[PDB]
């Protein structure tokens, strides 16, 4: 409708919008504060790494403000801006407190949209991935969980010039896409969002906050680390039914399932991060080693007490030892997934 | 006239009152783009990352009644560094993880103009692509991996997408081997998508990878077998050798645990459960039975006609109920996991 | 009177009125652009990625009589950044994976030109390429490696190359020192690709590589043959002692197991077997059949003076047959893929 | 009243012949330069490498008078690029080896005028610094290393550096935590150094850090005292059992050779002697000798009193050594 | 007024009328090109990639007469934004894989002009080289890795490099810039050529320095290892004859052991396709741990499967065997380590 004049008045009303326009300075610098409305769509969560503390994140990031000063008129009540036009307006210096790299995609055309209204209100887009520092604690690595946060504001602008609020309301703002939990450590059990004021040397500034929680999946760890060393402890345990003239064998047992725990505390290693504490499966792994141990070390006793004292009662230890064993490793398993499923 | 002059100057006219802040027929109905493309290779797919590697030759192509030119017969082909002084479709890959346009010698790209003012712009580009990777079937499993381009500012009533060519707008996929996958087929599709800010765009193209399983066969499913089988000959010892009953027990396991630490260290860490591991925890199983099955046995000859009747008994029948139960154990998984 | 003063305008009146957006005599015939090139090395060739880098000098001869000059007898030599301001042809590399120009101090680009109109424009240049690698036969394979160039936007109706100096056109090869490989050959091939109308010009450069054996011999190939040998020893040892026949055997399982393992922590990982694969599982195998031999000779001493007789009688034949038959497993092997 | 158009009118008049190759107080005193840095976080710490990665906010301040104001009595802080179109020192980090200003949205810059002339140049930078490291107590060590701060072009007679705030000038850093180690303390120096090309300002930030212990407590030496404690089960077991005395010893041997192999190639690749590698060749040694000992008694019995008497001073003799074997040294590698 | 409008007018009355496409003095004569280098920081040198980094000053100094200024001052630091209208050669390392230009806070580049002209050229460079290795030795080796550069464009006839002193006063190392884990840094070697390409014929400047391996690491982490387990599968000929299975044990097992440590031995080493100094030793010593075990067959195979047995072969090998190996030991330090 009105085609030529369409066209004509679209061009002459951008190309004269930047007259009179200073893009070193704010809207409003001298009388209001700037305030940003801003809302984030999570395209993919994840991967989590746990060596690096550290998770990326993709998400198309919206940013809203009013600038009095290019309040267009004329028949769209709407106004797309070409990013010549978004080169040479004021936008806000928004950064991510917990990024240690991000990348602002750039790919045929940059993925930067700006919006311009009737009533000078702004709409900045931009499609973003984000790799943001996770401190994680790890006492209970195998069943541990996390909350790894996201935070964002202003760089330069402080908490008297610009402050920033969720556009649709606090947890009505951020969505994550349904195919966005793109996670294969963990399981996303929910995100909440909030926002708080902090204090710099160069004055104080309004942070926008979002933590995303995790949970660990148990599943591998049962297959992979528990179970083989839960096995192991019944082969070292089993040697007690056997004769005890049987020096060479009984030996073997004993020092081979030493050499198979072993073998199993190098895979532990590899799957945990650097971290310098006993974790909840150090302490697992930690205690099949003492029992595997102490079962060849039980046989070095009987040993020496049969050829040493030969008629002696020393029989006496293979049968204690047969249900002790079993039943106080018993015991440590309850107290262990005990101590911590109900946590 | 000659060339020299009459082609320069036009150029110049085209552009002289241009602006790359408008686009083609605007105000009027969607400008169509049509878009194909030739695939060089697949670089690589990974797991452990779920995401994986293209290599293409992206081509686009629209009409600007703006660019119409008169009198030269030519489809005329402009130098690449033109391309940033004339309005292209804002077109991305959606679920693009990292993509550049290739740089060597001088950047890799292309516009054609013709007298009716139609344009082709063409790419080439490296592109890693996030894909959901469903490994629960592993190695026994296949995936499908898609691409998927969209427009980002404009919503479907400024920009309209269709594959140049039809089904037929994708080609080199034909002409592509990897070393762990092939492609057993690719689809087109073509659709409107409704979300926050507007109905928009979008083509998707597809590709279904099938794993190669003969890598696992001989390293891990044969090495458990065979290791599984060694368990077995236990049985066929004599019970009275002891030392030799258990030396061959206790180090099949220390030779059991060996594949299993080393094997998931070499294959990509991938922490949940997956059908290898199912299988390679269920030969364990068997190698700590057959273990259990000498304690039961020297137990019962030692300690409590029944010191050689059941002793013997109990090696009798476990050289002929291991290995049944191993048999159906693996006809269980393979008509499980092939199919079913 | 012939100082800088006289070249200052010279050059100037060269690049006034020069386009950069139009090919030497656009509407003529084609360019004849020669290409030169002085390998520097290779840096890196890796078959998990199936690629190889390589750092050369690239040079690109052509004529351009806009830029002809009369006066000055010196062949002209500008600084690097006259290259952004002329037309330089858009070759471009087909399997190039990523490509830079080096930047140090100055990026690493030429132009010279004679009086004549000949441009001389080069560029340092490290290019990782792809390579489809045939690791079948991995230590003993031999793999054809070329360099693909190609003019991106232009058909043979507007350029054509050719090799500068035809066989001599590449220099440098007989320099290079791969760990694992040795160039046996090279060869230089023109052609012009040619599909529906438009006829494309293409130089490749190949490379044919021989990998070298003396890795494998001393660290994959003995020592899975001496643990093979020495798996035969327990058929010399007397059968009665179970507990030690037993022991070297499962024992000399775990060995092959752990070779093979770390083995498999250290070769390329490719999902595929390879030539290395068969031997390692064929002298597995060998070994797992040392094991099976003892169950069948304690079998037989003990489930019974006529069982006397023939437990002995299996070892002394099997004293024969194990060396016997892995030699020809051992005779076969290295004449299918060597002849293969 | 029309306000925009006055700061406008401010601005651009400070930008009024201003000539970005001349410093404040050209050719008069020198230019003095406060500093302040506020550390992010101290992130992968590599001894492979020699290098340490951190992440701060640096900040610089010093007084243009050509860029001083009277009309407006505000702080003006301006956009990100008007960075390009002011001087700024020519400041640089000596020791680094890749670092980069965050640009996640926009480049992370601060430009913040003062009416007095001061302008504060805050940037976010990560940076990969290198870290002489003596490895030879690992993982008993200490390591001191630093940031270096200096400037390239100009001399102490042209620039001056400081820092803001004296000792209490960087914050952040009593507030990190890493994995591997614990800040100790850090201390911040200022000093003048005479180079190839000039005399030189300097500034100096230094950490010191102490490695967690307990980590190799648990994963490396009880595992290695486990097995050396259980080599001398050997001479309890009686010496007639030939095939049980040779199993221990030897397999005890191999269990040492697997822990020291998969410990080799999980640590960092560190090509010269440590610690360790004396406490790990220590227990193999032990190990070693528990074997080479029953080797011996076995001579003597077959060929008795004296073989009994062999077994029972190594019960004695191999505790002890070993013990004072662990008393040497952890003595040398904590105190000396 | 007189110390700072002065100064500002003599920079803007330098680049009129110039022109930084050419090179001072096209025809009338050579530009010569003065260079130095400072070593901040060496190493790490990659040997599995052969490769090493060095960190360095790079500055370079020549006379551009068309830059010639009279005024108060002897000399005047320009500004970048100066620095790339004028003309600086085009310098770059023959065998650099990879250069960082650092660009921290501004470049770090210094570009300095005196009133005759001349021109020093100072920049922080993180170059990446390549060294080829002679790996043949490879625990007790050493290497000279070199450092060219030159002109990429002006060939000899146009530019010439000169070290600023011509004298070992050109290249200089920190006390502290040895930042090498296994190799020391003896000394250094500075030298120039001339070299023919397809382009025309080039001046070079080289730099060497000159490395050498720590032999510490290797010999507690694999001689020692090698021995005491070849010691050991040597004491079993003193175990007795009559229990088998304790000999078999005791010698299969050590053979494990032994493929174990050439296992790990092996992580190291670009993988290279000859066999090194490591494999000589490693291999030999399979190989005694491999006979010490086919001694135990023979020995065994004439008592258990005769008894007019035979005793020779064991109390023989108990000299052979100490005899061999101490031999082979001897000649085997004695090739490498007199090198
Ligand atoms: C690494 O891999 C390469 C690919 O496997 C090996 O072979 C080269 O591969 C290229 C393709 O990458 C191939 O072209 C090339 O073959 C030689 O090419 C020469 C150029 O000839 C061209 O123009 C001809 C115009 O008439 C045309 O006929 C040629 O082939 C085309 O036409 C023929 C006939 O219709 C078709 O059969 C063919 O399929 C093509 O469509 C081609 O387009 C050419 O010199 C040469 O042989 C011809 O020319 C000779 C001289 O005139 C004659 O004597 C001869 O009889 C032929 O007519 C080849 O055809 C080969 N290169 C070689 C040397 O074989 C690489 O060798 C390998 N590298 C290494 C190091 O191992
Ligand atoms: C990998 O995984 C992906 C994701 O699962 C697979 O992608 C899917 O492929 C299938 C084909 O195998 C696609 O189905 C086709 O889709 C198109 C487009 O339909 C869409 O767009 C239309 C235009 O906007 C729209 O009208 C459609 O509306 C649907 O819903 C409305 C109700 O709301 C209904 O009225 C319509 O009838 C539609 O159902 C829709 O939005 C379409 O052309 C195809 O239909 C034709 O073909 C079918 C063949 O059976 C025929 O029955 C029809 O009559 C018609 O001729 C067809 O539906 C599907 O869209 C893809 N899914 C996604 C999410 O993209 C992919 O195939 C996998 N790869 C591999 C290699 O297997
Ligand atoms: C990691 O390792 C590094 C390297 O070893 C450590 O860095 C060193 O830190 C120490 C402090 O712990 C530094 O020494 C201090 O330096 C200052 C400055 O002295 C300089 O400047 C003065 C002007 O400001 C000037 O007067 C000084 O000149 C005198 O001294 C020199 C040198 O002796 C002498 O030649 C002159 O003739 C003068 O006598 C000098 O140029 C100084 O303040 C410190 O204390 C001195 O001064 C105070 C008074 O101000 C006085 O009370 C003290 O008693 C003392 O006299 C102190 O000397 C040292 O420079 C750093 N070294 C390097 C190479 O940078 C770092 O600390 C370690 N990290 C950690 C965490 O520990
Ligand atoms: C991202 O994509 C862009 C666009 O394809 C790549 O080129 C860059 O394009 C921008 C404009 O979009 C150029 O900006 C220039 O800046 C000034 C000030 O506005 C002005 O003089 C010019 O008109 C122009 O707009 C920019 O120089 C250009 N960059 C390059 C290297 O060519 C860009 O490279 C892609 N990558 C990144 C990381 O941005
Ligand atoms: C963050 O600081 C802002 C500064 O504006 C606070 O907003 C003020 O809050 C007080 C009450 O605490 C109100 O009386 C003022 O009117 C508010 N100012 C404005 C301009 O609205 C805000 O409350 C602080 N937020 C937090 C979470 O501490
Ligand atoms: C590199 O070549 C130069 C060439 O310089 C000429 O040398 C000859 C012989 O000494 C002399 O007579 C000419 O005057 C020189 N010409 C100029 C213009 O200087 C040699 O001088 C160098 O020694 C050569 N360098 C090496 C390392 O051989
Ligand atoms: C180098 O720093 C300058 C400072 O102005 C900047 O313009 C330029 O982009 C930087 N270059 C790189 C490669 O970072
Ligand atoms: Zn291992």
């Amino acid at each position: 409708d009105e085609t030529n004049d369409n066209i004509t008045i679209f061009t002459r009303i951008l190309d004269g919008l930047l007259d009179g326009y200073d893009n070193r300075l704010r809207p409003g610098l001298g009388e209001r504060i700037t305030q940003v409305r801003t809302d984030i769509y999570v395209t993919s969560f994840g991967p989590v790494s746990d060596t690096e503390m550290e998770y990326t994140i993709d998400v198309f990031f919206r940013q809203s403000w009013k600038d009095e000063r290019l309040r267009f008129k004329g028949p769209m009540q709407r106004l797309p801006l070409n990013n010549l036009l978004a080169s040479k307006i004021w936008t806000p210096d928004t950064f991510f407190h917990n990024g240690k790299k991000s990348i602002a995609h750039n790919m045929t055309t940059p993925n930067k949209l700006l919006r311009l209204e009737d009533d000078g209100t702004l709409l900045y887009t931009m499609r973003l991935t984000i790799s943001a520092e996770c401190p994680m604690q790890l006492e209970d690595f195998p069943m541990d969980a996390h909350a790894c946060p996201l935070k964002f504001g202003s760089y330069a602008y402080p908490n008297s010039e610009v402050v920033y609020v969720w556009t649709n309301g606090s947890t009505k703002s951020v969505v994550v896409a349904e195919d966005g939990s793109r996670l294969n450590q963990y399981h996303l059990m929910g995100q909440t969002v909030g926002t708080e004021n902090i204090s710099t040397s160069t004055g104080e500034y309004t942070i926008m906050t979002a933590h995303f929680h995790l949970k660990r999946k148990i599943g591998y760890f049962v297959i992979q680390t528990y179970l083989p060393c839960i096995m192991t402890v019944i082969l070292s345990q089993v040697s007690f039914w056997l004769n005890r003239e049987s020096v060479p064998a009984r030996t073997v047992f004993g020092v081979t399932t030493v050499l198979t725990m072993t073998t199993l505390s190098i895979s532990a290693r590899n799957s945990l991060p650097k971290v310098a504490y006993a974790t909840a499966m150090d302490w697992f792994i930690a205690v099949c080693y003492a029992f595997v141990f102490s079962a060849l070390i039980e046989f070095a006793t009987v040993n020496y007490f049969t050829k040493s004292q030969p008629a002696a009662s020393i029989s006496k230890i293979d049968k204690m030892s047969r249900i002790v064993f079993p039943v106080l490793f018993g015991t440590f398993n309850l107290v262990y997934w005990a101590t911590y499923l109900n946590r | 006239p000659g060339n020299m002059s009459f082609v320069k100057e036009t150029v110049d006219k085209l552009l002289k009152g241009y602006d790359i802040r408008l686009r083609p027929d605007f105000g009027g109905p969607p400008v169509c783009v049509g878009m194909n493309i030739d695939i060089a290779s697949i670089d690589m797919v990974s797991e452990v990352n779920m995401d994986y590697t293209l290599t293409m030759y992206f081509q686009q192509y629209w009409r600007d009644k703006r660019l119409a030119y008169s009198g030269i017969p030519l489809n005329l082909t402009l130098d690449n560094r033109v391309a940033d002084q004339l309005w292209v479709p804002d077109t991305y890959f959606l679920n693009d993880k990292k993509s550049f346009v290739h740089g060597v010698t001088v950047k890799n790209r292309m516009i054609r103009l013709h007298p009716d003012g139609t344009v082709l712009y063409g790419l080439r580009i490296t592109t890693t692509a996030a894909c959901m990777m469903d490994l629960r079937r592993y190695p026994l499993d296949e995936q499908n991996c898609t691409l998927e381009i969209e427009s980002y500012g404009y919503t479907t009533d400024d920009i309209e997408f269709y594959w140049r060519g039809g089904d037929k707008a994708v080609t080199g996929v034909e002409r592509i081997e990897l070393p762990q996958f092939s492609i057993v087929e690719h689809r087109l599709v073509s659709r409107n998508v409704v979300f926050a800010t507007g109905a928009y765009p979008r083509l998707s193209l597809s590709f279904r990878l099938k794993r190669n399983i003969g890598y696992f066969i001989l390293q891990t499913y044969m090495p458990s077998i065979l290791i599984t089988i060694l368990s077995w000959v236990s049985f066929w010892i004599n019970y009275d050798a002891s030392a030799a009953r258990v030396a061959l027990g206790i180090t099949t396991v220390l030779t059991m645990t060996t594949i299993n630490t080393h094997l998931r260290e070499t294959l990509p860490k991938i922490p949940y459960v997956k059908a290898i591991d199912m299988y390679l925890m269920g030969c364990f199983v068997f190698v700590f039975l057959a273990l259990l099955e000498y304690a039961f046995v020297n137990y019962i000859f030692f300690s409590q006609e029944l010191y050689k009747g059941r002793a013997a008994a109990i090696d009798r029948w476990s050289r002929i109920v291991f290995p049944f139960t191993f048999s159906l154990f693996n006809l269980v998984y393979w008509l499980y996991y092939v199919n079913s």
